[PDB]
RNA sequence: CUUUUGAUGUUAGGGUAUUGGCCUAACAUGGCUAUGACGGGUAACGGGGAAUUAGAGUUCGAUUCCGGAGAGGGAGCCUGAGAAAUAGCUACCACAUCUAAGGAAGGCAGCAGGCGCGUAAAUUACCCAAUUCUAAAGAAGAGAGGUAGUGACAAGAAAUAACAAUGCAAGGUUUGUAUUGGAAUGGUGGGAAUUUAAAACCUUCCCAGAGUAACAAUUGGAGGGCAAGUCUGGUGCCAGCAGCCGCGGUAAUUCCAGCUCCAAUAGCGUAUAUUAAAAUUGUUGCAGUUAAAACGCUCGUAGUUGAAUUUCAAAGAAUCAUUCUUUUUAAAAUCCGAUUUUGUUACUUUGAGUAAAUUAGAGUGUUCAAAGCAAACAGUUAAAGCAUUGUGUUUGAAUACUAUAGCAUGGAAUAACAAAAUUGAACAAGCUAAAAUUUUUUGUUCUUAUUUUGGCUUAGUUACGAUUAAUAGGAGUAGCUUGGGGACAUUCGUAUUCAGAUGUCAGAGGUGAAAUUCUUAGAUUUUCUGGAGACGAACAACUGCGAAAGCAUUUGUCUAAAAUACUUCCAUUAAUCAAGAACGAAAGUUAAGGGAGUGAAGACGAUCAGAUACCGUCGUAAUCUUAACCAUAAACUAUGCCGACUAGGUGUUGGAUGAAGUGCUUCCUUCAGUACCUUAUGAGAAAUCAAAGUCUUUGGGUUCUGGGGCGAGUAUUCGCGCAAGCGAGAAAGUUAAAAGAAUUGACGGAAGGGCACCACCAGGCGUGGAGCUUGCGGCUUAAUUU
RNA sequence: AAAAACCGUAAAUCCUAUCUUUUAAAGGAAGGAGAAGUCGUAACAAGGUUUCCGUAGGUGAACCUGCGGAAGGAUCAU
RNA sequence: AAUAGAUCCGUAACUUCGGGAAAAGGAUUGGCUCUGAGGACAUUAAUGUUAACUCAGAACUGAAACGGACAAGGGGA
């Protein structure tokens, strides 16, 4: 764990089989219709496959179709600027600096601040190393109210 | 791990950690550190000439009971006093007050030696005659 | 952070071979821990072992023959000339009538004799003996 | 830091032998730096090398050679191919010589030599014969250089005897051993040959030339370490010895001596420095619970370190039963079923350049050796070889090393970097712009165009093109999930205290006793009402939460965290971290408020010899809130963080799974906490430790800290602070122990048992009260012997 | 040829400033060593008030007291 | 009595960090002849018209003098 103690092994494992259940007959074109359908109806990647997997009865799209989640709805072009756990990261922060300003002597609040906005600088370094986010960003802490877009 | 960098390309860690750790010993501190020169009456030197100014007799350590025939010597390199012991029986008397002596450490470098109390050099010869050759045997000639 | 995969795995299977458990369960495998089992395999040190492949980088279980007596890892991977291996192997070594430095050349894996009956001299990666 | 005063660069020039801020002018604002710039120190010329080395290492290198610099300190300059020359010049500073006083002249860190300084270092010698340089170049010079002198700096060889007989001892007529008594031989003196520039030295030869072979070996020791005396005299805590432990007060194995013995030996001590010893500097290779040492805690940059994954493999000849050698097996360009290259670097392998001396090392009997680089062979004087008659012959002066950087080079492993999708290709066809070829107008000369190829646009075709999803990480979602996590507001309770009222009447508090104190004005006590500040018992735990400090009345809001569950998402985003940052008990500081109880200070009362203390009465600051500081605690599990592995059991906290007592509850499995017990052919010095284990069978990653004790967390400087102080932090001097764990004993105004009239209890008899005898002390004792 | 001037190279002297090293000093205040000195009893036993830490105040001295900690305690425990 | 304006340089102890400070302490300054920099306005990337005194630099010059008179801190422990 980044911060604090304690392991907490708890996480999801895929199973062995890597195709396409045999049971499932849906086809990849509606699988990435819908996708595409309801991230436009506005969620972010993680609970798109969520309740794609709950509602849809379609596990590991990646299985269906041979690629990521995140990959189709970018090659679609609607893919959000800011990936899902900086724009996280950031809303967390916003919300708790927030909370600061109208109660400053919440020590712990300010301690949790500062490590949030360590994750969100070593996060932001990574997905700006990589070419998906602009050079120039900051995340000055002033305009990330606003920054959520 | 093991305290210590590991890494094939951490070379510059352990140089500067054993460069600053050395300075921790007190042999390593003695040899190196400058003040030695500006402390110690010899400057370095092994051994140093000097005019007797008086003998004294010194009182040994507790445990022992002895009054340690020593005597003042003014260096000729700097003037400093120090304070040399007279080795031998009956060499105090054998030497004169105002007679110059050559004078060494006593065996421990800076550091007592036995029951004397902070004295740190022996003379060796008196009148440019040995003490040994003056008292052990009168195989060399008497006091000039 | 698992850093050297193959230091736990050799680890590993020191700690079972002095339990004596006959038989050990390496998670991480890899082709180098791979390469540095069969060399240990071919010199007799170890049975036949059998490598499990899951989706996940599978692990390796290994008969042991109870016959080690010390494996382990050199960290960091020293570069060694062919000058100084006979240097080296007289510190680390047992005796050099037997045991085995383990160098990784540029012609593979393989220990220090044959290193030198084939020259070129590589880097350090571990010993067993 | 540098940058007016050139610092970094551009442009132009000047200057130089040439490039260059080398300098000038204009312009620009650059250049270096925690990978340590700029400074400071060096008792610092660098290297080849030296000492010590098992391997690492540590220390030294003024000094044979190479490079640099200088000629008392600076500067300037002439000649010259070459000098900023110094046994060339000019000037200044400091020294200093002669002078008739007007003026002249100087530079030993060249060879000798002198003074001075010092612990510390040689002859005012001979010669150009060798090596080599200069010249008008055999022939002259050369304090270069060589020779000798002084020379226990170092280094090598090597005398101070050997032998025979009795006597003695040992042994089945063998060894050692006080007498004799003849040989051998140097040291030494002399002559010579020789050597040498001359001489000297060596070598060799001839005369003399050893018995106490007087031709005599010393230095340091004899308690231990550490080889060798409890032998004899002297001294008697003195003298002295002793590196350390220690010895010395009448038996001194230790001092001072004699004898003897031991060690080394023409050498042996002493002092200082250095190396090993020292795994007590630890890369190899230390230690950090308690011995010195884990930052109070977390974040965090530099640094260090970083999951897995992309070409695997198959077949054949040769020693012993194995080992060893060879071939091909995808794709794209090259050759008419065949001809042949297919990232970068680290790293590794080979080479090239590797000055000698030194080093390792081959050869070589300098009489050996240190050495040196020579030499060896037939030959009472000639065979042989070759030359078509004479001419010696065979040789050796090897080889390796010469960074880590640079050059070239084979490379499959291990490491990095590159390319890789909200896209990026390749091929084919058509289209467009240039090149190659050809033809060609035309009187030293003007067109043009055609066909093939390197590039642009445009339909179609490719196996067209994206590695897992880490018992790594982050994000997400879910639970009538969890929790004394945090903040704000709010609620309650009791006690205490104040005020009022209430009833009663002698005390009440407090102590081991007491006193101070309150009390007939009614204290203490009973009951009721209102206020105030504090606190939040019992529940309450070897329980929970938090990074740590810390966090327990109710409710609400805000806020975060963790575990669990997940076929949710991303895909290495991570670990640890100097600097830096957030938080950081209590006390303390500042300012407002609060102010019950407690209570540093203080005042009393006691105790005691004293009591400024412990005890009691009171009591200021403080304690509480708000807003700021401070940044420290035994801030402690005295145990840094991440990761892997290693064993059973008992619990317990929070989830999840499956089943069964009664929609409800227990048991099973499992994750994550959290303790405990046992066990270790695990560790440790041990206490003990499931980590303090997987460590001489030593290397998973990383940070910090320690190096005998005292001095000392002191002094001084800097930063921070309102202050108190905090962080960083010496040295001189002093000292042989300090320290850890455990064992036995002893002791305890420690606990638990037991025994005893030299203890008590039931008790009695007595002594000490009186007088007297007697012993001791003491009192003047020729003596009242002791 | 003297001589002079001007840029330049620039010794040397002086002033000022800073830095480095050494050193005097009334007085003050430490540390170490020595001796049978004086005063007390602080610690080691529950050391006779358990010891110790941080902080603050006080006192002839060791030391005492307040607040918050630790057991390295004299308790591994209804 | 001593400078004393302005420009450039340099500036200690101490400190309440604001100062001390014009600390202290240096250099320059005239005239003349020049050089450079600092704006505004119209025509089809380019050409003309025109203003302010303000700085910086260089030659030359003089009985080495130049804040030439006037005006105008003495500093430090």
């Amino acid at each position: 764990r980044m911060y604090g103690k304690g392991k907490g092994i708890s996480s999801s494992t895929l199973p062995y089989k890597r195709k396409q259940p045999s049971w499932l007959k849906q086809k990849p074109s509606e699988i990435e219709d819908a996708i595409i359908k309801l991230a436009k109806k506005g969620q972010t990647p993680s609970q798109i496959g969520a309740t794609l997997r709950d509602n849809y009865g379609i596990p590991q799209v990646k299985s269906v179709t041979g690629n990521k989640i995140l990959r189709i709805l970018r090659a679609q072009g609607i893919a959000t600027t800011i990936p899902e756990d900086l724009y996280f990261l950031i809303k967390k922060a916003v919300s708790m600096r927030k909370h600061l300003e109208k109660n400053k002597k919440d020590k712990d609040c300010k301690f949790r601040l500062i490590l949030t906005e360590s994750k969100i600088h070593r996060i932001s370094r990574y997905y700006k190393r990589k070419k998906l986010l602009p050079s120039n960003w900051k995340y000055q802490s002033s305009t990330a109210s606003a920054l959520i877009a | 791990g093991s305290g210590k960098p590991s890494g094939l390309r951490a070379a510059r860690k352990l140089r500067i950690r054993r460069r600053t750790q050395r300075w921790a010993d007190k042999s390593y501190k003695k040899s190196h550190l400058g003040t030695r020169w500006k402390s110690n009456p010899f400057r370095g030197s092994s051994h140093a000439k000097g005019i007797v100014v008086e003998k004294v007799a010194i009182e040994a350590k507790q445990p022992n009971s002895a009054y340690r025939k020593c005597v003042r010597v003014q260096l000729i390199k700097n003037g400093k006093k120090i304070t040399a012991f007279v080795p031998g029986d009956g060499c105090l008397n054998f030497i004169d007050e105002n007679d110059e002596v050559l004078v060494s450490g006593f065996g421990r470098s800076g550091h007592s030696v036995g029951d004397l109390p902070g004295v740190k050099f022996k003379v060796v010869k008196v009148a440019r005659v040995s003490l040994l050759a003056l008292f052990k045997e009168k195989k060399e000639k008497p006091r000039s | 952070v698992r850093m050297s995969v193959l230091a736990d795995c050799l680890k590993t299977i020191n700690n079972a071979e002095k339990r004596g458990r006959r038989q050990v369960l390496i998670r991480p495998s890899s082709k180098v821990v791979i390469k540095f089992l069969q060399y240990m395999q071919k010199k007799g040190y170890i049975g036949s072992f059998e490598i499990v492949d899951d989706h996940r980088s599978g692990k390796i279980v290994v008969n042991l023959l109870g016959r080690i007596n010390k494996c382990a890892v050199i960290s960091p991977r020293y570069d060694v000339k062919l000058d100084e291996i006979e240097k080296i192997i007289t510190s680390i070594l047992p005796s050099r009538l037997f045991g085995h430095l383990i160098l990784t050349t540029p012609y593979g894996i393989m220990d220090h004799e044959e290193a030198r009956r084939k020259h070129t001299g590589g880097k350090v990666l571990g010993f067993f003996f």
